[PDB]
């Protein structure tokens, strides 16, 4: 009854206060390693048309 | 001042002063929550300060300072 | 010197001399470069460098000479740490302009440091000969600019004459030393701006160049695009301080506001009640697909990225314009073409190595990262006294702890793997194997990263060199069920070979590992190789008890097989009986073993003596209602309070 | 498999007399190689990544790296487009080099240890009768 | 007992004492006359404390029996040298050393 | 034509060039007779280019014999293309020698 009530409140405590709060230089250490997995592999990649048809202008082609 | 010791005596179920893992869990598993090990032990360890591992009274203490 | 041009012996001769004295100094031989400081004698080096009549070859001796005694020890050192950018986040890192509305400014990363001694001849010799040879750099630096003005703005009208009697060996050991003064950390920005004026102007890249001096080229264009990379992860960090400083309060503050005037947790602290990794992908993967995310997507439209457009001009056009042969060209001017197209990929491998330390943590790192590089320059050689000093100075630094992703990233949990691979083509394994035991403990996903050789360390028993190995699967759990079945076949053979000893209560001493690892059996690894040691030899009465007479060789080896087939017993609950066919190992263990364990119970500790009655009890424990606890008992207890005055 | 990738007729003609002008054993032979193991959907890692799934980068087993086992077999059926009557027999006797590979059997038997493979993760799950996510994404 | 032939003189009264240290600019060679040292090559003037053991005996007690402008052609004897070892790769094994050593300052 | 027939057949084989591993002291021992030290030495010249196994056995004795073919004979550049050939390997480098 009221006595489980506060064992939601100390259990996800433990999980609470903490989360890159205490670390410094362990935060900004894993905010660059979220930074490189998520906002870093975008989609620019749309030369890959323009490369191989610049490759293919004269000998012998700079592609062959 | 005392209900703390008083949430603290149900979760101590060997008496030495040291929580460890085992009664976090058999705690957990009737609380409402299915957890990994890593969590478990981060919930335990997320408070960490020397590597003790266990949370023992002080910084239990201090810990329920930092919330109630 | 210059009468030597119509002597062919006698030039032959004094060019493949000067091989000699470069092949012998070569790779760090400070002794020798101290050496040869007296028969090449430094004032004479500054005058066959600006002398325009020597010949062919002997004007590219003595720049292939000057760059191996007094440059090349220190710029190699400056090609290993090029891909590392761990970096201070002191307080002159956040001004950094990130890019100010090749030619850097700041750079205050953490690369090595250069150190000189002064080449006499004392009775001090060996705190002298250690580093490297000295010869004046502020004189040197500001010569090669001359030299190369000299060069280019006059041989722009395409002369029959030049001074080595092509345009190679005007050219070529030209760049060479231009390009090993370049990565030594000096041609400051007074002069950095002053040199590119003569390769940009916005001209020595648009030339007519031949082949094996454009690709010296090559390399000089490729440092200048890992100077901006330098600069870009130097911008990052720069960026990256107040906003960890701005999500540390204003994520973490109302994570407690709202939990201080809510007691439950039904989604308010449930939210991001995560690991602080996977929670950092929570409040950073939300932003593109409130008001701290309108920061990003300014720098991410920012950190798009001039010298990209004249690379990729003239690198494919030296393809159009020539046949181009000596195929080292080739794959050198395409490599750096690709690299312009994609910026974002060479940006995606530099974020797994760099890392971030605080301002007071820098008096130890260097330390570290002086110790690393001798190591790491020690791998392509008694030449091994300076590794266990170097290792051991590593593991009692205090930076080896405290930081175990960047000692993880820094790779050196492979670097001590391939001094070992060399060793094993002695004394060197046991300060070698000692590191890694000791690194596998520091942290859980290290252990990780060091299973993955464990395929070959097996191959490798000499009597140490499987502790790794043991030490790689021993606590965790994950790791325990991970391994199949021919990593622990190939152990299980070995021991039928031990069918003559002592050297099977090592290879069980890693069984007992694979099976246990927790407290409680691993119910997969139970099921093998007991399936395999049926079909394997390996009464027994007669041993145990015969070997007292004899003197811990086979008393302890038939007290480890046995606590090894003690922890792959299935449970101590009725998972053991009420289950499918686990309770036919069940029998395995009591009817190919018969119990005789009169042997062991009582005569072993009544004087090796305590703990293989140890080993024999957890055997009785588990494959082994009420009346034997009155049979076995006061087995061992008469000596109990009886010896005990003798602690 | 992006040159291929309409059944071209003149890129398998030029992939077909370079096989019997410079005549390659060691290309079938390594055909029938990267059949050799390729993949297969095994159970038996599948139960400790379930059993671990209980207390603790997943999906490491995912079909014995499917991504590389259709792009060989796509690559495979592509030198048969539009009706090769060469390289259907090209791949069966292939009567210029000395030693004889027959892939066409050999890519039988390939799919006889995906029949027998995804069999037996139907008796795993067939008592369950209640779909779980991971078993979805991986069947 | 080293040869200390003096060349230029200096002012002698000014000598220097046990425990300084002194600003030589010197340049070695062998007895054959080829040249193994120098200090106007590198372009630093020397220095060093007398008494400390740190530099030879025979550059050492040659160097106290001079003065200030004071050169000298030291010509040292080879068991007060280097010796039979010598030094491996410049000095070879038992030759005989001509010194013109100059000091310029002193401690 | 003997020697050049076995500078021949070790050449470019890295295996052939290991099982030239025993044999090395006498050639060394033959180096001597000053006809055939033309052959001997371009045969050494080919084999510690090619395999760093033939690199150890060479141990203080037998390089004076070939600093001592250099006083005896002078101008030689194939001698020091020997001694350019045994102080750097392939990559690494023998701080001994
Ligand atoms: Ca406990
Ligand atoms: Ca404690």
């Amino acid at each position: 009854l009221l006595s489980k009530q506060r064992k939601r409140a100390v259990v996800a405590c433990f999980r609470m206060a903490p989360l890159y709060n205490l670390p410094r230089h362990r935060a900004v250490n894993l905010f660059l390693q979220g930074y490189e997995k998520s906002w870093i592999e975008t989609e620019e990649h749309y030369f890959e048309d323009k490369l191989i048809e610049d490759l293919a202008k004269p000998r012998v082609d700079p592609l062959h | 001042i005392a209900e703390f010791k008083e949430a603290f005596s149900l979760f101590d179920k060997d008496g030495d002063g040291t929580i460890t893992t085992k009664e976090l869990g058999t705690v957990m598993r009737s609380l409402g929550q299915n957890p990994t090990e890593a969590e478990l032990q981060d919930m335990i360890n997320e408070v960490d300060a020397d590597g003790n591992g266990t949370i023992d009274f002080p910084e239990f203490l201090t810990m329920m300072a930092r919330k109630m | 010197i210059l009468e030597l041009t119509e002597q062919e012996e006698l030039l032959k001769f004094h060019y493949h001399t000067l091989r000699l004295y470069s092949a012998v100094c070569a790779l760090g031989n400070h002794r020798v470069a101290h050496a040869l400081c007296s028969h090449v004698d430094e004032p004479q080096l500054l005058y066959a460098i600006e002398n325009k009549y020597m010949p062919g070859l002997l004007r590219a001796g003595y720049y292939d000479l000057l760059i191996d005694i007094h440059l090349s020890s220190y710029a190699t050192a400056r090609l290993m740490m090029n891909n590392e950018f761990i970096v201070p986040m002191t307080e002159e890192t956040k001004s950094i302009t990130l890019f100010p509305d090749p030619g850097i400014g700041l750079s205050t990363s953490l690369r090595p440091r250069m150190q000189f001694s002064s080449p006499s001849f004392v009775s001090i010799n060996n705190e002298c000969y250690q580093y490297s040879p000295e010869f004046p750099l502020d004189i040197l630096k500001a010569k090669t600019i001359q030299m190369l003005t000299e060069a280019v703005q006059e041989g722009s009208l395409h002369a029959r004459d030049p001074v080595g009697g092509t345009t190679e060996f005007l050219f070529v050991p030209l760049i060479k030393l231009f390009y090993t003064l370049l990565i030594m950390g000096i041609f400051h920005n007074e002069d950095l701006k002053h040199i590119l004026q003569l390769i940009e102007p916005s001209g020595l890249l648009q030339m007519k160049l031949p082949e094996p001096v454009k690709l010296q080229m090559c390399l000089l264009l490729q440092y200048l695009c890992d100077c901006q990379v330098r600069h870009r992860i130097e911008a990052i960090v720069a960026f990256s301080d107040d906003f960890v400083a701005k999500l540390q309060d204003n994520q973490r503050f109302r994570y407690n506001e709202v939990m201080q005037a809510l007691c439950p947790c039904p989604e308010e602290i449930r939210d991001q009640l995560l690991d602080f990794h996977e929670d950092l992908m929570t409040h950073c993967g939300i932003e593109l697909d409130l008001t701290i995310r309108g920061r990003l997507l300014s720098l991410v439209e920012k950190v798009t990225y001039t010298l990209q457009q004249l690379i990729s001009e003239t690198m494919v056009r030296w393809a159009q314009e020539s046949v181009i042969e000596d195929p080292e060209l080739v794959r050198a001017m395409f490599v750096l073409l690709h690299r312009q197209y994609d910026g974002i990929g060479g940006l995606v491998r530099a974020l797994p190595k760099t890392y971030t330390i605080n301002g007071v943590s820098v008096e130890d790192t260097i330390n570290l990262l002086a110790s690393l590089g001798q190591i790491r320059s020690l791998l392509s050689v008694e030449e091994e006294k300076l590794m266990i000093r170097g290792l051991g100075d590593i593991m009692n630094n205090k930076v080896f702890y405290q930081h175990p992703n960047l000692m993880r990233a820094l790779g050196m949990h492979e670097t001590v793997m391939e001094v070992m691979v060399n060793v094993l083509g002695p004394k060197m394994v046991a300060n070698c194997c000692r590191f890694l035991c000791y690194f596998c403990r520091i942290s859980r996903q290290n252990q990780k990263a060091m299973f993955d050789h464990l395929s070959y360390l097996l191959e490798n028993s000499s009597v140490t060199p499987l502790d790794v190995a043991a030490a790689s699967v021993m606590d965790n759990n994950e790791l325990a069920l991970a391994l199949r079945e021919p990593d622990l076949e190939k152990v299980v053979r070995y021991l039928a070979g031990c069918g003559l000893p002592v050297e099977g209560e090592r290879y069980l001493d890693f069984l007992r590992f694979a099976v246990f690892c927790n407290g409680e059996s691993v119910e997969e690894n139970a099921n093998v190789v007991v399936r395999l040691l049926i079909r394997r030899p390996e009464g027994l009465l007669a041993a145990m008890e015969e070997a007292i007479k004899i003197g811990n060789a086979i008393m302890t080896f038939y007290a480890a097989l046995i606590d090894l087939l003690g922890r792959c017993a299935p449970e101590m609950h009725l998972i053991h009986a009420a289950k499918g066919e686990a309770i036919r190992i069940r029998s395995i263990l009591r009817s190919l073993i018969p119990l005789g364990d009169l042997v062991g119970v009582i005569s072993i500790a009544f004087q090796f003596c305590p703990d293989h009655k140890a080993a024999m009890v957890l055997f009785l424990d588990r494959v082994y209602v009420q009346d034997f606890l009155l049979h076995l008992l006061e087995v061992g207890f008469l000596p109990d309070l009886r010896a005990a005055a003798s602690l | 498999i992006a040159i291929l990738n309409g059944g071209n007729s003149t890129v398998q003609q030029k992939m077909l007399e370079y096989l019997k002008e410079k005549k390659d054993v060691g290309f079938f032979q390594s055909l029938a190689g990267l059949m050799q193991s390729c993949s297969v959907l095994d159970l038996n890692a599948f139960e400790r990544q379930n059993k671990a799934e209980g207390l603790g980068g997943s999906g490491e087993k995912v079909l014995q790296d499917d991504e590389f086992t259709c792009d060989l077999f796509r690559f495979l059926q592509l030198l048969c487009e539009g009706h090769n009557s060469d390289f259907q027999n090209y791949l069966r006797t292939q009567t210029g080099n000395n030693t004889t590979v027959n892939i066409i059997i050999s890519t039988v038997d390939y799919l006889l240890r995906v029949q027998e493979s995804i069999s037996d993760f139907y008796w795993y799950y067939s008592g369950k009768d209640v779909i779980d996510e991971q078993g979805q994404r991986n069947f | 007992g080293v040869e200390i032939e003096t060349i230029s003189p200096g002012d002698g009264r000014t000598f220097p004492k046990k425990g300084q240290t002194c600003v030589v600019h010197y340049t070695g060679m062998l007895q054959n006359g080829k040249k193994f040292d120098s200090s106007r090559d590198r372009n630093k003037p020397f220095k060093f404390r007398i008494g400390k053991q740190e530099v030879i005996k025979g550059f050492e007690e040659g160097a106290a029996q001079m003065s200030l402008g004071q050169r000298a052609k030291l010509t040292c004897t080879p068991d007060v040298a280097y010796g039979a070892t010598g030094h491996p790769g410049v000095i070879p094994p038992n030759a005989t050393l001509i010194f013109d050593v100059e000091l310029l300052n002193l401690e | 034509s003997l020697y050049e027939l076995l500078a021949a057949l070790i050449r470019g084989n890295r295996k052939n060039c290991a099982q030239f591993s025993g044999s090395l002291d006498w050639l060394i021992s033959r180096l001597e007779r000053l006809e055939a030290s033309s052959g001997i030495l371009e045969v050494l010249h080919c084999v510690l280019v090619e395999s760093p196994e033939a690199l150890n056995i060479i141990k203080e004795g037998h390089i004076k014999s070939i600093i001592s073919l250099l006083d005896k004979h002078g101008r030689n550049h194939k001698v020091l293309d020997v001694l350019c050939s045994l102080c750097v390997c392939h990559g690494v480098a023998v701080r001994s020698n």
